[PDB]
């Protein structure tokens, strides 16, 4: 016979709506195991106290005189 | 120093505990191998919290991973972090509990409570100066639920003084994956009430929804869900491992969350929750890390606040910021949400900064409070559990394990118990 | 590690293992030789056990009071991958009669099956369980297989035995003794099973001409769907999954009281590569068609019972997120009744490798696929028909002189009519509603 | 160095002779004419002669010259040097009174100064294998003559003796008894072990393991020379643990009056049954303590064991031998007597057993031989006077006896005789 259902899996290109919001979080995409994104920033990480910055700008500032 | 012992039960808890020893090798620059491969200074000079040393520059995670089957643990081994922890960490059963709390908890677990005792032991002597213990399981299923509860009791007893904390994973009403779920989880309960310094509820469908709706995934696994859990599991430790300008500790939550011992469960959240591709949009700031902390939806447990009145809040930042722009954000929410709020305790916001960001991302924030809208949830499941329980359902499986039928009614007489004395606090 | 040991019996036991164990041999890779030309790696641990000569043996017990049919086997393609001792053969059948199979017959070859399945758990470490298949109807596989599984529970009284039983059929029929060892056999199956599986040939037939297109089908046809279904229930413990259930949970989450063990099996899809060529399938459409009692394994309608208990197993490319959506669908119609006493009757478990096909089958090659096993009330209307049948012989008293003769006594006929009725009697307590 | 030399007497010795040196030849090399092809460890069976050629020390015996013809003219012609193989021109037919006192003394002397040759060419000579039958009157009439007159002149070598004892229900003989007790003194008084076997229970193993419908005494004659080919592997090729004649003596003889163990051998299956089949130490160790895997027609269920001798050979790790005798001990229908706490003596040995072409266990990489003490025996000799005192009460056959040379009161003498070894074997069954 024939069965009812709800919602298909569609492809890529086809409009649905949401594609652009698929298509956005694409970067880091993988559908199992694991996460997808990995880390949640790929940026420059920095390591500046700010003990560390309110310390070194003694040793290193605009030397005056 | 201050470690951490990190315990593991069950299918659920071990991938929660893989997923997040990965994440935390990751911040430390921790190769899958098992040496050091990160930049910084700062991430090697407190890595004796979580990691122990070993010969040639390596370091061995303390977990102890428990299951009654041992089919789980060949996806640990297998997995990409499967070699980073130690063979003799392996504790395991040779038979399964079959998702019967009474099964795990005493028939077959009481034999190998020796073995994973013997470890946590050995490696509690390991360290030095230990803060306290960490777990992670289910509360729906029959080895976390039934002989992991077994392991909170035996180890008060041994170690009272160090802090326990359960980031256990209540089942869900709308959704669920067991039909004694309503069972194995009220003989649960009244186990984690008696002793637990502090309890995160946990709820997949609320994790569920989030995927839905927040990072808008067509097809998220289980792994983005143990993600969140060990996102959120990193964030209440990292003002312990890194500096920071206002330091806490476990310790300093655990004794600030709970103003009376038999309240200890809160709901946990996690401030930045938006698309990958979206982030360099959303000109990033202080004030829009309160907005996403107190929407309900950034719940990860099954209860919306709102219905509920917030006993405390405690809030722990990350990443250089200066402090003037939080410090008046919780000011602010306090009076405007004034009805969401106790009276009789003011200043309900306990707040703590970590200097350090988590890796690639810039500011995070950890949420972590006390409230009345917990109370909804264990009332979902007596309603559950005592029509289950009038027709004597689903027992012969408890009855024949040698069991009697009073511990269900006084595991029901102490939630309700519970509710009771919840409810009485919310007027 | 995990580990099933079968146990069929008879005729019906001896095809239906045929066609298991060759579709466990496609999945695994084993030839027919039994070597491995090259989730899990340990995956054929489950069914297969290793060899000094690097050749996998069947953990298999084939037992039939006739050797035409396992001479069958003897001279067919998987010779040489069965231990000779392993299978067992009777010189005289017991012709029908379940009193030829309980009390003549069966007791001289009792020792040897006990001692070849004793060997067989010997070789295993941790034994998973025992699935016994067999037919009612069939006196061999009614008597002897009542009997030895009588001494079964007796000798490993922990260790669960899953029942998978083909009933006579509520319309046709291949035999007119049938309902005598139907009745005969409801005591053994009640007292000493942990779960049954009944089916009927009728629903079979109508789901393989409906689905499958196949007006004119034959016994291997559902002899590979109930491959098929045994291989939907093993595939936990054969292969990873993100929710590994085993048997002990489903037994667990699928029994609420010891004389209720009579779930009823349900496989989707079931359809034909003409026309999975063109329907897009998902885990709606997939939970949809498990709900179609014109799809239902046995003859009757749940929509006169009301669910008990759903165990559901879901194989594939299948999401938890459709799952749950699925669920609430399933929670959101009036049509599907549930008890008063269990508002979460649901019990999930999904595994990762997707069904395989065999060359000369009928389904097609599919991503995903689920099977259900629903504990429900509507089942007792099938043992309701039996009872009009058999008392409607019993009054005259026809048939019992063969049985008499063989050496039982007249009153167990009776004694088996009332603990029938009286399980009639519970299934209506049970639904009951306050 | 170490050297056995056979004395085999009757169509039995003769018979399983020929059986036990073929397989001597195979796991050596030597050919049929004696030569090696391609250390010193044939040196226990073969020495060397003028002509590099390799020996035999064995002593075939009978007295009916077809039964020895049959070897002389047969494919190992060569390799037997004639004066070895000794005939008689009349037998006894099955009467120990003609094997013993008429015809016995003819060829009594020839044999003995044979024997003396053989053992002189010997060094340091560790034992004497005797083989023959309790059955036919010349492998008992002159088998028990011999062994007087072998103890007298070496009191102290060892005499192991293998015997055929008859059926308890089938036979081939009618006369069979009365040859059965009066050589029960021999094997008492001039003897230091035991092996009897009935060809019932060989006949048993061969058709329901090794699937031969229709065996015949080859293929029983083969097995034997399994179980005597391991018992002295010890002493041919190396090993971790070796194992001398003298040594399994120690540790199966308890009392000296009791030297009557149980041998038994494990796995005998075939090819087909061999295939499918995982063979490892456990699955051969249980199989040599079932009743149906035994060479005698007795139950050690029924009684309980003194002494077991375990031999081990082929590809066996010491790591699994302990690990089979723990399961073995945790068995309660396996029975031990109270003042026998441990009674094990494992061997190790390296060279795996070979296969005869023609022949009916598959190749193997390991296997178990047994040497148990037990008193489930004791109910054989009892069958046995029951069967003698339905015809000695008729003094039927007895004409023939008392004809040939001896007196009528050694019948009640030797009946007398296992009496009194029945009853010692049940003082042993008692627990105190
Ligand atoms: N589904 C299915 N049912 C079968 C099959 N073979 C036999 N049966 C059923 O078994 C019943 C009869 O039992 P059999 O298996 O043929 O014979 P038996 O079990 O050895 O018992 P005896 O007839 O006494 O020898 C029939 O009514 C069939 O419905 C089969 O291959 N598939
Ligand atoms: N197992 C086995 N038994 C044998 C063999 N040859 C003879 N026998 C046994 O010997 C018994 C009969 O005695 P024989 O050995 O034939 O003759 P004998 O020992 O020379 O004594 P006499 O007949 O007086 O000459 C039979 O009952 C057989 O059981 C053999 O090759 N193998
Ligand atoms: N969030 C999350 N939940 C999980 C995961 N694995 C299992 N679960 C939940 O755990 C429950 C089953 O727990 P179970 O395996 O029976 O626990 P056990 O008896 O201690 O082994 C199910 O309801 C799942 O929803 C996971 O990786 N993440
Ligand atoms: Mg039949
Ligand atoms: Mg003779």
């Amino acid at each position: 016979l024939t069965l009812r259902s709800h919602h298909k899996k569609y492809s890529e290109p086809v409009l649905v709506y949401s594609w652009h919001r698929n298509r956005e979080a694409f970067p880091k995409d993988y559908d199992l195991c694991m996460s997808t994104y990995k880390r949640f920033g790929s940026d420059s990480p920095r390591w500046m106290s700010e003990a560390r910055e309110q310390m070194a700008q003694v040793l290193v500032n605009k030397d005056l005189v | 120093m201050r470690e951490i012992v990190h315990l593991q039960a069950g299918q659920c808890g071990n991938q929660i505990g893989a997923k997040f020893w990965e994440v935390i090798s990751d911040e430390h620059g921790i190769d899958p191998t098992g040496t050091y491969h990160g930049d910084s200074d700062l991430q090697l000079e407190r890595i004796n919290v979580y990691y122990n040393e070993a010969t040639g520059g390596k370091y061995v995670p303390r977990a102890v991973l428990v299951d009654l089957e041992p089919g789980t643990m060949d996806s640990v081994r297998s997995g990409p972090f499967g070699q980073i922890f130690r063979p003799d960490n392996f504790v395991f059963g040779q038979s399964g509990a079959g998702n019967n709390w009474a099964k795990g908890h005493y028939t077959e677990g009481a034999e190998l409570v020796d073995s994973v005792l013997d470890v946590v032991r050995k490696e509690a002597e390991s360290c030095d100066c230990l803060q306290g213990f960490q777990l992670t399981h289910s509360l729906g299923g029959g080895t976390g639920s039934g002989m992991g509860t077994l392991l909170i009791s035996k180890i008060r007893e041994e170690y009272p003084d160090r802090i326990m904390n359960t980031f256990s994973v209540v089942p869900s009403p709308k959704v669920s994956d067991t039909v004694v779920e309503p069972y194995n989880a009220t003989l649960s309960v009244h186990q984690l009430v008696e002793n637990t310094d502090e309890t995160y509820c946990i709820d997949n469908e609320a994790l569920y929804d989030i995927c839905f709706r927040t990072l808008k995934l067509t097809t998220p696994t289980y792994g983005d869900l143990n993600h969140l859990v060990s996102a959120t599991m990193s964030g209440v430790t990292t003002c312990l491992r890194f500096p920071g300008q206002l330091n806490a500790d476990l310790r300093k939550l655990a004794v600030n969350m709970v103003p009376f011992p038999r309240l200890h469960f809160f709901m946990p959240g996690f401030a930045p929750l938006t698309s990958r591709g979206s982030q360099q949009y959303r000109a990033l700031t202080v004030p829009e890390l309160t907005q996403q902390m107190f929407d309900a939806k950034n719940m990860m447990a099954a209860c919306d606040p709102r219905h509920g009145r917030y006993l405390t809040v405690a809030a722990v930042f990350r990443g250089r910021m200066s402090m003037k722009e939080v410090d008046e954000q919780m000011l602010n929410v306090q009076n405007k949400n004034s009805s969401y709020f106790v009276e009789w305790i003011p200043n309900n916001v306990k707040t703590a900064v970590c200097d350090i960001p988590p890796r690639g991302l810039k500011m995070s924030a950890t949420f972590i409070g006390n409230s009345t809208a917990i109370q909804e949830l264990f009332k979902r499941i007596s309603e559950q559990f005592t029509a289950m329980f009038r027709r004597k359902a689903f027992l012969h499986w408890y009855t024949g394990e040698g069991m009697d039928e009073m511990e269900f009614t006084e595991a029901e007489s102490n939630m309700n118990d519970l509710v009771s004395e919840y409810q009485q606090y919310q007027d | 590690m995990r580990e099933c040991i079968s146990i069929h019996v008879g005729q019906a036991g001896v095809q239906i293992g045929n066609a298991c164990w060759e579709l466990y041999c496609l999945e695994h890779g084993i030839q027919p030789d039994g070597q491995m030309p090259s989730g899990g790696d340990d995956s054929f641990n489950t069914f297969f056990s290793e060899t000094g000569a690097g050749k996998h043996v069947p953990r298999a017990v084939f037992v039939d009071l006739e050797p035409t049919v396992v001479d069958e086997v003897r001279t067919g393609t998987y010779r040489q991958l069965f231990h000779p001792e392993q299978l067992i053969t009777g010189k005289e059948d017991a012709a029908n009669n379940y009193a030829r199979g309980h009390y003549t017959i069966g007791k001289e070859i009792v020792d040897l099956v006990l001692d070849r399945i004793r060997k067989l758990a010997d070789l295993c470490t941790g034994l998973q369980g025992f699935l016994i298949f067999h037919s009612f109807g069939g006196g061999t596989g009614s008597g002897f297989a009542s009997l030895l599984m009588e001494r079964l529970s007796v000798d490993y009284g922990k260790k669960s035995k899953l029942e998978f039983a083909i009933y006579p059929a509520p319309q046709v029929s291949t035999a007119v003794v049938e309902p005598y060892n139907s009745i005969l056999t409801t005591h053994t199956t009640l007292e000493h099973s942990d779960c049954a599986f009944m089916v009927d040939n009728e629903a079979i037939y109508d789901i393989c001409r409906r689905n499958l297109d196949i007006e004119r089908p034959t016994y291997t046809n559902l002899n590979r769907l109930i491959g098929q279904i045994v291989s939907s229930i093993t595939a936990s413990l054969r292969f990873d999954g993100a929710l590994n259930v085993d048997l002990t949970e489903f037994q667990t989450n699928l029994v609420p009281y010891p004389r209720i063990h009579f779930p009823l099996a349900t496989y989707a899809p079931v359809i034909s590569a003409e026309k999975a060529y063109h329907e897009q399938l998902s885990v709606a459409e997939i939970t949809n068609a498990c709900f179609e009692p014109a799809n239902q394994m046995v003859k009757c309608d749940p929509r006169h019972g009301k669910y008990m208990a759903c165990c559901m197993l879901y194989r594939g490319d299948v999401v938890p997120k459709d799952v749950n959506a699925a669920i609430a669908t399933i929670k959101t119609k009036r049509t599907i009744q549930f008890v008063d006493w269990c508002p979460t009757g649901f019990k999930v478990g999904i595994n990762y490798q997707p069904p395989t096909v065999v060359p000369g089958g009928d389904l097609a090659k599919v991503q995903r696929a689920v099977c259900m096993l629903s504990n429900t009330t509507a089942i007792a209307e099938a043992w309701a028909r039996l009872d009009h049948k058999f008392d409607l012989m019993y009054a005259k008293r026809a048939f019992v002189h063969w049985y008499v003769g063989e050496g039982m006594e007249e009153g167990e006929f009776s004694e088996a009519r009332e603990d029938l009725a009286a399980l009639e009697k519970d299934y209506e307590e049970v639904g009951v509603d306050s």
